[PDB]
């Protein structure tokens, strides 16, 4: 069960290196050729560039000028840092294994072959957005589910920036009924989403439904607790 | 015979180590062009534009100024030039060379001759046995083995300035070929007048070459160098390239289809004369680069440069080798033990 | 550019990517979902990695002017996905993107109805004197409905920011729409609703201060 | 084989009956062109302007945009020509085998 996720700030200004980190487990680092790609919202993915030890890289030739990737080895994971950046850099990042490999049409000798790269495993993905405009913790609130049997009840995220911000329930015990909507865009040049659980009307407790909700970018962690 | 504005075909993705350094050449890499020209169409007052496929060799570049990457056929410079026809073949077909009446062919049948002196076994002929004229250098092909064993010729190996003829006894397979897809146009210029031209290349840019057996030829490299250490006082000999002259003559040529080939022979003749054979291994096939023109002229001065029209799709041809043309390099050397 | 083919689930679908090649090419294909990274579904044209069927089939490296042609039989209802594939052709220089992918669908969802819920501004926003209702409404097909709130039979002009229908894991999609009031804006009127409006077919849900 | 900008040689009086009807075809009609054409002169260098009359048959039409009424001759289409020689003649002479 080899798995791996990288680890970025979420917001970056214009005109600054962004940089990021793909922390790994599973096998080693030597042991593999390393990848980074992007995709923005609604677009297809942009493969950034790949890496080995013993020196050895090669970028997209879009930004080879900007992107400066790197290596450590105790510590098993990647890096990444990215040069002046603007609105167009913004996309959602990812890291995996490149595993690579050779097609041969004709006479090896001659060299009538090419080496190509394929990624059989990927991160679960760092969202990156690039705006000059600075972050906001979002304020939370309860929702109330009262008016078969059944009332749904929920929480409230509003006036923060930037997305995403992730939402568990009471310890991330219980996963039934919850649909965590997409977030929404408001002229207030903010977001806000809502998360809400189905639960039956024969449900006093007294239990503790808590939305355990988390703000990176801002550094904020706000947790309230929903009641009638 | 006009300005052509050519263009390398298609981009590539060659990287890797190092990449300090910047510009690459090397002389040994079969490569085609994208020209482009214009050229007239039924009416004399009226011309359009044309694109067609020619290798490297067969274009030179000229100095314009009012433009950039300007080429020319290397004939314009020299003689004029025609395209063989479609319906004809040079084919080499067996022909008899037949004397008159009252005249007759004598037949050496001697199974260990010499080419001079007395003959023990002869026979009278009025037409000499099926001879295809096969036009090739360096290497013989198609040709007549020895019947006794392999033979070396000449009118005195002493005068290194006379070809050695070498005869094998047995043939060595040798298959060449030109393994791209290449499609071809038909290019008019009135009044119906029009001339074939290498239209594009369907699939993998590849490659011309030709393939020997390793161990097939390593063998007859030994077989002759065996007959050769007899003849020059069990000295042992060894083989090189050639030092030097046209392609044609640095080089194997010959045609398959009609497509005219030189064939890089350094291969063949680095020497590997001491036999070990490692446990049978390093020797499958051996593979020469081979490059490909058009416009060529033999003979020299006597007859017209030739344009030779693609054969569309892909080709190969196997020949058998069944002689050699070699040449001694003769200096004051080593007395003991030299060679 | 066009990215969708219909077919129903039991047959076949074969997709589409990239231009024509020119030489022999290895071509990788890839699948992604919602939130999920894409996944590796294909390498060197036809071969597959741990844990992909035999149904997954893709065209010959060998063909030449030819277009990238995926071919998924027997189409199971959670393969609907985006297809952004990766050629690497003998012939043109090295891709550093993914191909435009088609993405798939099949005929019978059979249909949904949306679970439409709508909640009345907290007791703890009032306070900031400030509110906003929550029109959370989800699991629906097609992924297109209009939304329409009401103060009290009269229309709402302004202070609905919503949102456009996102894919989930199941094949239905789901939206939200947001009214922003004022505690005296909202006390005042004695009722508001949410209407939402799918394939000529509205339902509503309402909610009122105490 | 070069350009030539041909027209019918001289006018006519058809007329009579009946006359709501337009234009008129008919493939048996022999009938000559006065086409004109620039040619060489005794220096590669120069040309002028010639004119002939050709039957409408030996020519044929070309699109031509920078000008109207453009023809050539039907064989810069295929084949090289030559004229027959003035002093020879292709009298059917009877000859013995
Ligand atoms: C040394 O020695 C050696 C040996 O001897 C050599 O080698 C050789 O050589 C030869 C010569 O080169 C060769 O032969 C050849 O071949 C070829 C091929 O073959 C194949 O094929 C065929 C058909 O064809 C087709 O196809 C192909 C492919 O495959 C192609 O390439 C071509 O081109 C064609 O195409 C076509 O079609 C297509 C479709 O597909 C299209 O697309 C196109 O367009 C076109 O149309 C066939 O037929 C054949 O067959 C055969 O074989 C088989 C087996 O294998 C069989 O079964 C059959 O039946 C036959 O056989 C027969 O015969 C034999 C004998 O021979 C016998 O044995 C048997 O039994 C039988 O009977 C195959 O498969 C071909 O092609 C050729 O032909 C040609 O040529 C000739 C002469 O050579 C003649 O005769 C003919 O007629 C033809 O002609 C043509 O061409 C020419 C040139 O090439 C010319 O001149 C003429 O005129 C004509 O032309 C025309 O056409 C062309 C095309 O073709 C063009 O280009 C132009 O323009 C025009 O139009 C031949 O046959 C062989 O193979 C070889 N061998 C080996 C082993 O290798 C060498 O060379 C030497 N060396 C030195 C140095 O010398
Ligand atoms: C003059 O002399 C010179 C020099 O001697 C000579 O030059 C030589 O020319 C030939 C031909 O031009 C040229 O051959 C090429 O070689 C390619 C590479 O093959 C090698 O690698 C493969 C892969 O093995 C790797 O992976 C293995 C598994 O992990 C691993 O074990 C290996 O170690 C390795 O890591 C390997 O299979 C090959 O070995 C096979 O062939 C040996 C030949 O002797 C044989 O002894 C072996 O036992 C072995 O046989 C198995 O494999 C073959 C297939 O290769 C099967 O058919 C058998 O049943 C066995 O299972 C080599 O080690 C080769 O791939 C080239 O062919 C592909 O590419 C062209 C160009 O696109 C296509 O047109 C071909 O159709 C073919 O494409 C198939 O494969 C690619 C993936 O590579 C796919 O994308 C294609 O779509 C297609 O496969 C799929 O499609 C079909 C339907 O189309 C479908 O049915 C399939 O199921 C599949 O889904 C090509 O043949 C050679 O490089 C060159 N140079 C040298 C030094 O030899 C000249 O020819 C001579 N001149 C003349 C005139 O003769
Ligand atoms: C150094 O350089 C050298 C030169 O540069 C290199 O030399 C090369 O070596 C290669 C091998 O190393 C050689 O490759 C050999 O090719 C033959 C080709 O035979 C095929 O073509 C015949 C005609 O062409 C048809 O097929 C082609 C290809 O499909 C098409 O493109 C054509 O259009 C044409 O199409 C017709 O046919 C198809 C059906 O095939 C129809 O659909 C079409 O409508 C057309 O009608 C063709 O006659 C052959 O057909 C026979 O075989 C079929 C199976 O392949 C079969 O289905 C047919 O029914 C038919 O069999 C019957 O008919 C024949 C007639 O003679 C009978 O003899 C036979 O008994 C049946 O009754 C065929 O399609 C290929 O056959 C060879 O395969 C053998 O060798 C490989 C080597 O790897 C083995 O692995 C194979 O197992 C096979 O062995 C056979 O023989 C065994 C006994 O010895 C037997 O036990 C096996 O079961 C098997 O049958 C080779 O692949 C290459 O030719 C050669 N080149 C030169 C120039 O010398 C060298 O490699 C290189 N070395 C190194 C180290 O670098
Ligand atoms: C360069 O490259 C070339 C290309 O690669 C390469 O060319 C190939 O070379 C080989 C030689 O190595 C060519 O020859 C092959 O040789 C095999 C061995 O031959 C032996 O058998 C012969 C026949 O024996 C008959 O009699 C026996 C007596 O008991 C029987 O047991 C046999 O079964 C057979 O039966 C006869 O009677 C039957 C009665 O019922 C009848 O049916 C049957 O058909 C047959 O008539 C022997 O004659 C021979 O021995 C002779 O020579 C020795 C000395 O050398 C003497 O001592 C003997 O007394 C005798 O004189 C051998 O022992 C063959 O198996 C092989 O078979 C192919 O041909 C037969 C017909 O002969 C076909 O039936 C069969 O299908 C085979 O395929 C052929 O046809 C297909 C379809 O047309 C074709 O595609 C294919 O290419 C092939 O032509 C074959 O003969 C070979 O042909 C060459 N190929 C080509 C394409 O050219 C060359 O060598 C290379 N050279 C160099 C220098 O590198
Ligand atoms: C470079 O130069 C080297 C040498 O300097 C060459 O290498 C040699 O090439 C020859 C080519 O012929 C190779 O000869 C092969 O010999 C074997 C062995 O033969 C035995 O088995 C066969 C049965 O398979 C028997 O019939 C034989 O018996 C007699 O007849 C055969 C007929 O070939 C003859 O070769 C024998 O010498 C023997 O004659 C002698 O004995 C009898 C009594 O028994 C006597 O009456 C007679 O007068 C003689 O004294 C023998 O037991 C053979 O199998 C090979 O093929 C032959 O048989 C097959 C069928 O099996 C036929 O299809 C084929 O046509 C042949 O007839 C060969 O003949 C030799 O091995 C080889 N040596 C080495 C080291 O390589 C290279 O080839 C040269 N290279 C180049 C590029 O030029
Ligand atoms: C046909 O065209 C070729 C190329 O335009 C002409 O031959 C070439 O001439 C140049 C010199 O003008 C040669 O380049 C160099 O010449 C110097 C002598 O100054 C020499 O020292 C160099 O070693 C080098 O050779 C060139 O090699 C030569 N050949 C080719 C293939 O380019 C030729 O003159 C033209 N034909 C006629 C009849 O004029
Ligand atoms: C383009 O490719 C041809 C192939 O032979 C080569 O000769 C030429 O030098 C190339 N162009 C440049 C600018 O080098
Ligand atoms: C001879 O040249 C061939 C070129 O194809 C090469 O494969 C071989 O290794 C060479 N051998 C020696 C001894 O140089
Ligand atoms: C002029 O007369 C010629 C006579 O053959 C005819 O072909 C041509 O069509 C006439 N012009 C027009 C415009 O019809």
């Amino acid at each position: 069960q080899v798995h791996l996720q990288e680890s970025g700030p979420g917001l970056v200004k214009p005109s600054e290196t962004l940089s990021l980190t793909c922390n790994v487990s599973g096998t080693l680092v030597r042991d593999n050729y390393w990848s980074w790609i992007r995709q923005p919202l609604g677009k297809q993915p942009e493969w950034i560039g790949y890496v080995h030890d013993s020196g050895d890289t090669n970028y997209n030739p879009s930004l080879k000028s900007r992107v400066h990737l790197s290596l450590d080895k105790s510590k098993n994971l990647v890096s990444l840092r990215l040069t002046g950046v603007t609105a167009a850099d913004s996309a959602i990042y990812y890291c995996a294994t490149t595993k690579h490999g050779r097609r041969i049409y004709g006479v090896v000798a001659f060299k009538e072959w090419f080496t190509y790269f394929y990624m059989d495993v990927w991160g679960k993905g760092t969202s990156v957005t690039v705006s000059s405009a600075s972050t906001k913790g979002p304020s939370v609130f309860p929702l109330a589910p009262s008016s078969g049997g059944t009332a749904a009840l929920g929480c409230l995220v509003k006036d923060y920036f930037p997305e995403p911000v992730t939402v568990s329930w009471n310890s991330g015990a219980l996963t039934s009924g919850v649909h965590t909507f997409p977030a929404v865009l408001q002229s207030s040049g903010l977001y806000s989403l809502s998360s809400v659980v189905t639960v039956p009307s024969s449900s006093l407790g007294t239990q503790t439904y808590i939305c355990n909700v988390n703000h990176k970018p801002s550094n904020t962690k706000v947790d309230k607790r929903v009641e009638p | 015979c006009v300005t052509l504005i050519c263009t390398n075909v298609t981009s590539n993705s060659t990287n890797s180590t190092n990449g300090v350094t910047n510009n690459s050449t090397v002389d040994y890499r079969e490569q085609l062009k994208n020209c482009s020209f214009n050229i007239t169409t039924e009416i004399r007052d009226k011309q359009r534009k044309e694109y067609a496929l020619f290798y490297r060799l067969d274009i030179v570049p000229i100095n314009d100024n009012e433009k950039n990457d300007t080429y020319r056929l290397i004939n314009c410079n020299v003689s004029t030039i025609k395209q063989a026809c479609p319906k004809v073949t040079f084919d080499p077909i067996p022909i008899h060379y037949c004397a008159p009446a009252g005249f007759a062919i004598l037949k050496c049948r001697d199974k260990k001759f010499n080419g001079t002196g007395p003959c023990k076994n002869v026979s009278t002929v009025q037409c000499t046995h099926g001879i295809k004229p096969v036009i090739s250098t360096q290497l013989l092909l198609n040709g007549s083995l020895a019947e006794g064993d392999i033979m070396i010729r000449s009118e005195n190996i002493t005068d290194n300035a006379k070809t050695i003829i070498v005869q094998l006894k047995t043939a060595v397979n040798i298959t060449c070929t030109r393994p791209s897809n290449n499609t071809r146009k038909s290019i008019r210029f009135g009044p119906g007048q029009a001339f074939y031209a290498t239209d594009e290349i369907i699939g993998d840019i590849r490659q011309a070459h030709c393939n020997i057996s390793k161990t097939e030829w390593e063998d007859m490299k030994r077989n002759v160098s065996d007959k050769l250490k007899a003849l020059f006082n069990n000295k042992t000999i060894i083989f090189k390239s050639s030092s030097g002259g046209d392609l044609e003559i640095t080089t194997h040529s010959f045609n398959c289809r009609g497509e005219f080939f030189y064939c890089n022979t350094s291969g063949l003749f680095n020497t590997s004369g001491l036999f070990n054979n490692n446990s049978n291994d390093s020797s499958g096939n051996i593979t020469l680069p081979c490059k490909i023109k058009q416009i060529v002229r033999m003979w020299q001065r006597v007859g017209q440069a030739m344009y030779a029209p693609p054969i569309a799709g892909n080709i190969t041809c196997r020949s058998r080798i069944t002689g050699l043309l070699l040449v001694r390099d003769g200096c004051k050397s080593n007395e003991t033990n030299g060679t | 550019a066009p990215t969708f083919v219909s077919v129903a689930p039991g047959q076949t679908a074969r997709i589409t990517c990239g231009e024509e090649s020119l030489g022999s090419r290895s071509v990788i294909w890839y699948q992604q979902r919602p939130g999920q990274a894409p996944s590796l579904i294909i390498y060197n044209n036809n071969d597959r990695p741990s844990g992909i069927p035999d149904r997954f089939s893709g065209s010959p490296g060998s063909t030449f002017g030819t277009t990238a042609t995926l071919t998924i039989t027997s189409v199971e209802a959670g393969d609907e996905a985006d297809y952004y594939c990766h050629i690497w052709d003998s012939r043109r220089p090295t891709n550093w993107v993914f191909g435009e992918g088609t993405t798939l669908i099949v005929l019978s969802q059979p249909k949904a109805a949306p679970s439409v819920t709508l909640f009345p501004p907290s007791s703890e926003e009032l306070q900031a004197n400030k509110a906003t209702l929550v029109c959370l409404i989800s699991d629906f097909y097609p992924g297109a409905v209009t939304v329409a709130w009401k103060a009290d039979s009269s229309p709402v002009k302004a202070g609905v920011e919503t949102t456009t229908p996102s894919k989930q894991s199941n094949n239905k999609y789901a939206a939200s729409s947001y009214l922003s009031l004022t505690p005296e804006q909202w006390k005042s009127h004695k009722s508001y609703s949410c209407q939402v409006t799918h394939e000529g077919s509205t339902v509503e849900k309402t909610v009122a201060p105490t």
